[PDB]
Formats: C-alpha cells, structure tokens, sequence
C-alpha cells in the first residue's frame, strides 16, 4: 500500500499539515482503547502512532510508563494488540497506521514474521524505539520486504552523517525531535513530522511554518486518558476537543 | 561506526534510542584513548593499590579439600575495599568520567551494592553522584540508602511505573540522554550496550591477571579451572579474561539455579533462557513466550539479573567456557562450609561458585585437580538472610 | 621468676591467683621460643599475607586536608580480613597455642568483636573454640553470636553474677585455670597479666613497621606524628612500637571522652583515672573512691575498657607518648567527614583517632605536619548506631 | 597478737583439727551477716575467713559471685565491712579472724594504711586472692609491720620452689588446695588447712588424717545462705547444724 504517500499528497493539495496522535494500544482497556482510537480519527487525526505495551520500555517517560502499566493491568498482550489493529484497519481503510515498538517484541518470534504480521493486519510503518540506524539493517530489510515503512527518529544531537542515513533508510515520514528540515529535504528524506513537545495548537502551526509536514503529539493524548480514568465519557469528550483543536491548527 | 567491535559473535550490540548513540560513541573513544595512556593506567593502578587494597590475596583452602585430590584456592575479592569486586571497575569508570571532563555520575540500583560502589568512587574523586532507585526498593534498602547518603550521593526515589528497578534504570538513562555532556552513566556489570561489556571486562581483568601470577608463584603452573558466579558477568569475565588464550584452563561460570531450574524460579538465562534484545544488547534472557522480560530469582540478590553479559554467551557458544547452575540450598551449604572450615564468611553470590567447586571435588574425590574460585565478595551482608532461613 | 620484664615502669605485673601462674610462665616461655624460631615467623607471615591480606594499604587523604598544610595518611587496618586489626594478633596467639600442643581456645566477649576474631582464627587453624559471654550480652549480640557459631565456635552464656562481661571473663579464667594444659586463653588487647601486653604488642607491631616503610616510600621521611585510638591499647601499641626509638615521631593515643570528661561518662582512665590493680595488672583505671572498678562509656563499644595497657601508662609517664581524648560528637563528625570526602566508612573506634588529627589540622591550618592515623577498622557495623543518633 | 598460734596450740593439746568457715561480709545484709557470723562461732568454728565484696572477683566461683551480688545489693562497702569487723572482734576476743581480699581494695588507699586498718580492728590475717607469691613483697612486708599474718594458697600444680616460698612467706596458716603436707612441714610452713571441696564431715576427718591441721569450707556456708534467703531463722538453724557437724568431725 501507499497510505502515507497518499495522505501527504492530499494534505499538500490542501496546503495542510498532518496531525498525528500517539496512544498505547489497550490503555486503559481493550474496549475503551478502541473507542479512544475511533474518537481520535473522527476528531481529525490524519494518521496514528500506536504503542504495544512492553515490560521494559527503557526509552519512554513516566506518562508512557504509566500507560503501559494500565495496559498490562488490563491483561493486554502483543497478540491482542494485533487483533485490535486488524479491527481498526477494517473500520478505517485509508488512515496510515504506525506502530512504536521495542526491539524484543519485534525480534522475539522472528523479525521477518513480525513485519509479515504487520502487513497482514494492515499496518503501514514501524518505529523501533531502541534500534538506532546503526543496528537497523535486518529491521528495515524485513519491513521493506513486507511493504512496511521503517521509521527513524532524527534527534536534537543529530549530525550530518545521521541526517543522510535517516534520509536514506526511512520511509513514510521522518520522526523529528529549520536547518534540519532543509537538510532532510535536501537529502530527499521522507516528510518530517515534529514530535518534540507537541501539546498545544500553536506548536502545530509553528512546526508547519518551520517547514515540517506535520506534528506528532507524543504524550498529550495519554495525559488526557490518565486524567479522565474515572469518566470514560468525559475522557472521549476531552480527547475529541483536543485533537480537533490540534488538527485545526494544521490547516 | 565504532572503534571496537560491538559484538561477540551474534551477541552484544548497541540497541539504544538514537539520542544515546553520541554518548556511547564518546565513551568508546575516551576508553580507547585512556587504554593507550600510561598516565591513566598509572593513576588507575595507584588508586587500586593505595585506596582499594590491590593486589588481593590468593588463599589456599587445605581444610576444605582434606582427603581428596583437589587443591583449592580462593581469589580474595572479599578483601577489596567495599567488600566486593565491584570497586575495581567503578573506580576505572569514575576516572574515565573525569577524563571526559565530566563532574557528575548517574547510576541506578535496587537490592544490589552497585549504588554503594558508585557512591564511594564518586566521593573519592570529587564527583557529584545521583543514584536512582524504585520507591519500593528505597523502603526496603534503608541500610544501603544511608551508606550512599553518608558518602554524599543523592538518592532519587522513582515513583513512576511500577516504582521498581526497571523504572529507576529508565529514569537514569532518560537523565543521561539529556546530560551526558556533564554526566557519566556508571553501568554496574559487563552487560548493556557497547562499549560497556568491553570496558567493564578491561577494568576487572586485574582479577585474572593477579590470579595467574599468584598461582604460578605458588603451584608453578596454571589452574585446571577457574570458577566464578555469574549474575551480570563482571566478576567472572574479570577472572576469565587473562586465561582465555590459555586453552588448558577451564572457565566455569555459575548461574543461580534458585529453587531449581525445573521450578522456573532461577536466574540462569545463559543456559535456560532465550536470545532477545534488552538493556541495549542482544543476549540470552529470561522472557515470556511472547517477549516480555521476566524476573530472575535467587536467594542472592546480586545474581538477580534477567540476562547475562554478551561475551559470556559467546564464550559458551564456541565451547571456550562452560556454564552450570547452583541452587539456593547448594549455595547455602557452601556458605556454611567456608565459615566453619576456613573462617571466611563469603557473599552468597560467591557461595554459588564455591558450591560448584565443592561438587567437582566431592563427585570425584580421587580426581587430581587445581581449582581457583573467585570469591567475589564478603558475606557479612548475608548473615541475616542465612540466619532467618536456617531459623525456619 | 620470668624470662622477660613483666613491668613497664611501675605498670604491669602478674596479679593473678597462684594457680594461674604456671599457665602464664608456660606461655611466656613458648612466646620467647617462638620469637626466635624462623619457622614460626615464616608461618605467621604466610597467614598474615595469604589469609589476612597483609600488608594493608597506606592511603593519602587529599580531599580532607585541602587548603591546609597538613598531609594525612590512613593505615588501612579496615581492609584486613575481618574488618579490624584484631585479626593480626589472634592468628599469632592461635599459632602459639598450637606450638604448645594445645587444640582448644578460650575467650570471652561482650559487645566487642574479639569473639568473632578468636572464632575465625580457631576455624582456620583447627582449634576447638569456646567463647564465654554474659547472658545479657548474648541477648543483645545476636549478629556476632551467629557469626561465631557459623565459624564453629561454642558460645557459652554465663548466668552467674550479673550475667555480664565480668562474669564471662571470670568463668573463662576459671575454665583456663583447670584446662591450660590443653587450652589457651586468647586475650584480646595489650593488657592483662604479663606476658600478654608484650605478646599482643609484638603480634601487632607489623602495623607500625609497614607504616614506616610505606611513609618513607611515599614521603621520603618519617611522620611528625602517628595517631591511634586507645580502648585497651593493642592497635595503638601496634602502630607505636616500631616508632618508639624514633624520637622525632610523636605518638598520640586517643581515649574516648564519651559525653565529656567533666560528665564522668567517658573511657579515659589513662589521663583521668587512678592507678589500681585489676585484670592481672597494675594500671590506670576507672574506679570509685573506695576501689570498686567502674565502667567506661563511649558511643563506641570497642573503646569500652575501664583500664588501659600498662605500656601506654609507662610511655605517658616518661613523656614519650601523649594521650588526649575525643568526645562522642567529635568522633561522629570525623566518621561523617571520612565517608563524605574519602568514600571510606571508618569504625567509630578509629573515628576517635581521625577526629583528633582533624583537630590538629583545623586548629592550626598553616602548621606544616605529616600525620598518620591508624584506621583500626571499618564502620559497616556502626551504620545503625550512627543512623539512629542522627535520626534523633 | 598471736591468735592463730594460740589456737593451734590449744587444738594440738586436744589432738583436734581446726574447722574454718568462709562467708562474705554483709551477705545477705549487714544485720543478718552479723547474726550468721555469731552463729558460726557459737556452733564451733575455730576461726573465720571473711570476704569483702569486690566488683570484679576474677578468682571466685558462681556461689561467691552471687554472694557479692547480694552484698552489693544491700549497699555493703569496704568501710562498712571494717565496721562489722570491729564489732565482731569486740564480741569475740580470741577467735582468729582472716580476710580474703582482692588486690585493688588493699592497694586503693595505700597498702600500708590497709594493714594498719586491719590491725586497728583486730584482724589476724589477710589472703589477697590475686597476688601470687611473686608479686607479694609489698603486701607481706606491710602485713608483718602491722602484726597481720599474710596467707598464701598452695595450689595443686605447685612445685618445689613454690612450696619453699609459701613456707617462707606465709604466717598463721597455709591455705592448701600427703607429700605436700610433709614437704610443707619439712620447710616449717605455717600449719596447713585443707580448703579444697570441704563440704562434708568425712572430708574434714580425711584432711586431718592426711596430716593437715584443719579444713576450710570455702563455699558450703555460702550455699546454705543462698538456699535459705526466704527464712533467716531457718538459715541460722541450718548453718548451726552444718558447722556443728563439721567441727565434730575434727575432734
Ligand atoms: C555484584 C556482585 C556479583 C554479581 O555481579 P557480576 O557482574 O555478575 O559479577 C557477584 N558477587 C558479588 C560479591 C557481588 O557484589
Ligand atoms: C577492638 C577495636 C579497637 C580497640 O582495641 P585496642 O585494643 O584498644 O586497639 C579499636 N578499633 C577497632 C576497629 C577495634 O575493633
Ligand atoms: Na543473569
Ligand atoms: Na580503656
């Protein structure tokens, strides 16, 4: 498939930026999570970044650490996450779906088998949090063989060699954390999405104005879930309100 | 790109988020430079000798082997300042931190003694030390928390996630990802992402080097085998290193068998785990069928690491080193035996290594063999643990 | 009649019941013989080196003296096997016991670590060890009681009298009066009846001998003064001995001041006691106006001995050595200071000696002086004591 | 005075052995102790050995250790002991009185002053438990200057040189713990009293038959006190019964 390519082409024809929210699959529960995701989509999310709960997420911060806790407490497993992914794709045929994984869950039963499973359920990209470009060969190779876009993070402390590698290895979009944007475009890198501290409408407009193709809210969505655990209805209401505002800022 | 090979066969690597790669590359470079700098070596040797107490003794244990054809020696790391071998490499890493122009040390610990070790090295060398540890661990480790605070270290309780060791580690690395320019992450074992497995080995190899010289002086030949417990792998690789090219010398690593391998409650990932990717490395580990990392178990907290250093996994794969396991009860018996017959109270971790040497002797009492057990630490810290058990 | 002088000036002697004199004469003779026997010396040196960990390091403490003209070194007896200097002489006495054809060791202890020391030496050398201790002390010393029992020693609770240390000592000596042919009484300090003050000094003098060689190697000259705490006097005389004829070297002994000399609650009999006859010797002691022996007091149990070794009383009388006192609070501060600035946790006993060196430095920061403090032991055992105090 | 010399001469004219009981002054109290001592005398004790409570009696055994405890619990001091000694002598002019002391209580305020105090109250001998003949010079010299008999213990493990010293240094009587008796007589030692395990009439007759001039009950009396602490009247009754039997065995 070419969901990311089709999305960005459509956004470009509309001189629009992309707004991508992240959430942990199964947080706070399978059912409530499916509702959350449908709400994010209805509210205007252009794409989704979805995490699969892992026991030792050495990268993520407290908000995410607690998100996994809630998901595990609900008995969420990678197998159930893939069941959810299939359901989500059956309901939404064109929205790009990206996974945020930890190396062990991808490597566990065979790297190739993992990306084959992703292709089977309809996933579009996979960002493996603890696999730097230096260790990415078997991962990106398997991703490509299964029509999955391998996504890489372009850190603050990135140098020129890293920019070139990310431009060369990545597909779908470049996960960014003005010159960087110009250099990435110069090296024909996948469209860049700003993912650093995206929690307010003005940050979304700023990202697009800086040259990025959009913005990723890495934890603002999770915080809203964490805050409304007592009232699922109010949780969805606030999520719809936030996403709608963030997406409006991209137009 | 790196200066040294990050892998030992298929094991090892640098599986960390991209943001931490510069910190690792910087450290590898400083290490390579330091290893070629006579001044760094002289400074490191001075601290080991005049502060830590190296070289440590090599004690012959006649009472234990009486009536058999086994001759047993114990490498006395229990006499090292701090009571355990950990001191050797934390001093080395502290010096590397200073070489890089850093004045801060970051570490994390649970029930281990790595926090105390990191704190004492930081106090000696004028480094600001901050140690992360799960809130739950703080409440159960009052003694060590006090030791670290007495030594000027800032103990930071972590409440996020499950408030356990994994959360402390996460916080420590997150911290380091933003402060590596002024702070050094002190990893406590020969594991994790390159260059740590290599650095820790090199900063612990004096154990094996001294043992070689001491055994040649006393017996006029090399050991038939050197035996060491394996939690993360540092004391064992420290003993093994200088002997790797001596093909006639057996290298035996002892993982904790806990309540018994068949019970599932053990800490023997090298021989009973499954290869995975965790803590920045590809290595054998305790994990669920679907890839979640499981916890190891052992009467000895020090051997409670769900994985193992990559070089050990490699040495095993090619048959250069052999790994076995010893149960809680076997380690307890060895602990009692050393106390009663040699007047030495061994750490329960070290007791696993002694327990295996005792088995090698007892199973074939007429087999002539010269053995060296690495007594990685003293067991004063285990008196309560052992007392309560024997009690019940 | 004796082979050696039982007195140091008017101090010392053999004030024991007639029935114990043969035991003392026998011991003195064996000692004199052993001191001239190269084989005994070689055997003793082998144990000290390969079992106990001698020689111990001499650590320079730059961080502590920064900004002053004082240069401070610490003799690391805290790194000796067992954690304290006591190990040196118990090994020596155990060898003497074997020389006399004995296979049993008798000792007594209260809150001290002499029981553990006697037990470990007995386990190593195959001696049957029995340690007497007041019933009241048993109930409060569960940890050490367990250590001694782990090492095969028979711990005998004494219920007679006040069920305290003095009753244990009495029972031990009564025992010895009837069993000296097969058992040796292991006295734990440089006090008591001749020949013990002399034997203990000689079996602890390697402390001073090593210090002399180490300071000459590092500074090219002798210390302006060597400083050591004084409970009974063994670690101090061990440090002092080899320096006595070096007139330029000051010998400073530090008695515990407890809550303060003026409070009456201290353990400084040498400078604030009165000469008397007790525990087989004539020496300064804590006593009532009518001659009953009083108890000493100190935050540190190890310095809780109501009298002092006769040789110290003598060295003081002729002005060769100077004695001072340090209070509980002064010792606590030194303890904290060493932990924070050097990463070494000192025994509270040793902390008294460090506290005085700190005072010598701080009172006259521009005075050029090379000092050596005898760090008689490690303070892991004092963490709880210090923790609770700071708590309140 | 010459109380011991006069006693033994009288016992000899009667072909009789001496029976000497030991008790701690002030055990269990000053008043009860004075009564105990008067009872021992009335029952037939030929002489007395009296101990002064000391904080660290390294020699004595449990029975005596507990005797001192009781005495200290009653607030007994050396000063009060001397007050008792004066009272005892005022009531009994000829019975020899011996003290069993620990070196510090004798040395404390001056050795000479101590023996002068003994002479003043009417004591006849002093055995210093922790002063072997080798360290006895200043003690025996002070004793003699004040007409006090210095007494020494002749142990089981005694050799010939010790026998000669004890024979030469001692006065009053030799505290013994057949050949020894002959050698002591050979060296003109003070009359020997057997003090080892004297707790039954047959041991007293045996001692005299062996050549000794008598026997000393080192702890049998104290045991009787310890056993009847609840009934002072019964205590005195049993003490009178025991001493009477022990003394009869000496005739
Ligand atoms: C920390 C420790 C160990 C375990 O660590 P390795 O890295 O596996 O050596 C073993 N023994 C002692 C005494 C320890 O303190
Ligand atoms: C026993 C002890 C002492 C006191 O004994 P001395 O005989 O006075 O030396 C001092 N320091 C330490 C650490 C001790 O264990
Ligand atoms: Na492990
Ligand atoms: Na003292």
């Amino acid at each position: 498939m070419e969901r990311y390519e089709n999305l960005f082409a459509q956004l470009n024809d509309r001189r629009e930026g992309a707004f991508v929210p992240f959430v942990t699959l199964g947080d706070p529960g399978i059912e409530q999570s499916l509702k959350i995701i449908d709400t994010l989509i209805d509210a205007g999310a252009d794409a989704l970044e979805l995490g699969v709960p892992f026991s030792d997420p050495l990268a993520d911060g407290p908000t995410i650490q607690n998100a996994n806790l809630r998901a595990f407490a609900a008995g969420v497993t990678p197998a159930q996450c893939f069941e959810m992914l299939a359901i989500i794709r059956e309901k939404h045929p064109t929205i790009p779906i990206g996974l945020l994984m930890y190396a062990n869950l991808v490597f566990n039963n065979g790297i190739d088998a993992f990306y084959a499973r992703c292709e089977q359920v309809g996933v579009d990209s996979v960002l493996v949090a603890d696999v730097p470009v230096e260790e990415s060969a078997p991962f990106r190779q398997a991703a490509l063989r299964h029509n999955i876009a391998p996504i890489f993070i372009c850190p603050p402390n990135a140098d020129d060699d890293l920019l070139r590698q990310v431009a060369s290895y990545g597909r779908g979009y470049t996960y960014l954390l003005h010159h960087l944007i110009e250099k990435l475009k110069e090296y024909h890198a996948a469209p860049a999405l700003q993912g650093f501290g995206i929690s307010s409408p003005e940050q979304v407009s700023a990202a697009v104005r800086a040259g990025a193709a959009g913005a990723i809210s890495g934890s603002a969505i999770v915080k809203i879930i964490e805050k409304n655990l007592a009232s699922p209805k109010q949780m969805l209401a606030e999520l719809r309100s936030f996403v709608s505002a963030m997406k409006a800022a991209s137009r | 790109t790196t200066l040294l090979n990050p892998y030992f066969g298929e094991f090892g690597g640098m599986y960390v988020p991209q943001i931490l790669m510069p910190a690792l590359n910087q450290l590898e470079e400083a290490f390579v430079s330091a290893q070629k700098d006579p001044e760094f070596q002289a400074q490191f040797a001075d601290l080991l000798k005049n502060y830590a107490g190296r070289p440590t003794a090599l004690t012959k244990c006649q009472n234990i082997t009486a009536g058999t054809r086994t001759t047993l020696y114990l490498k006395r790391e229990d006499l090292l300042h701090g009571g355990a071998h950990k001191t050797n490499q934390v001093l080395g890493q502290a010096l590397l931190a200073k070489r890089m122009g850093k004045s801060e040390i970051i570490a994390e610990v649970g029930a281990g003694n790595h926090g105390v070790a990191s704190a004492l090295a930081s106090a000696l060398l004028g480094l600001k030390c901050r140690i992360y540890m799960g809130a739950k661990d703080v409440e159960r480790q009052s003694p060590n928390v006090f030791r670290m605070r007495l030594m000027g270290a800032e103990v930071i309780p972590v409440h996020s996630g499950s408030a356990t060791l994994k959360d402390a580690c996460n916080e420590a690395l997150r911290d380091w990802s933003g402060s590596y320019e002024t702070a050094h992450y002190m990893l406590g074992t020969a594991a994790g992402p390159h260059p740590y497995p290599t650095i820790v080995r090199e900063f612990q190899r004096m154990i094996g080097e001294e043992t070689k010289a001491q055994i040649l002086d006393k017996e006029g030949r090399l050991p038939d085998a050197v035996i060491a417990c394996v939690g993360g792998g540092s004391n064992a690789i420290g003993m093994f290193a200088d002997f790797i090219n001596d093909t006639s010398v057996g290298l035996i690593g002892v993982e904790p068998g806990g309540h018994g391998i068949e019970t599932g409650e053990h800490g023997a990932p090298l021989k009973h785990g499954r290869v995975g990717i965790y803590f920045g490395m590809k290595a054998p580990m305790m994990q669920t069928a679907d890839g979640q990392i499981e916890e190891s178990y052992s009467i000895s907290a020090g051997l409670d690491f769900p994985s193992v250093g990559p070089q050990h996994a490699y040495l095993n794969s090619i048959g250069r080193a052999d790994y076995v396991s010893i149960t809680d009860d076997e380690a307890l018996e060895a602990f009692k035996t050393l106390c009663r017959h040699e007047g030495i109270i061994p750490a329960l971790e070290s007791s696993h290594a002694l327990a295996h040497a005792l088995k090698m002797m007892r199973e074939q009492p007429e087999k002539e063999q010269l053995l060296v057990v690495n007594l990685s630490g003293r067991g004063d810290k285990d008196i309560f643990t052992v007392h309560d058990i024997l009690k019940a």
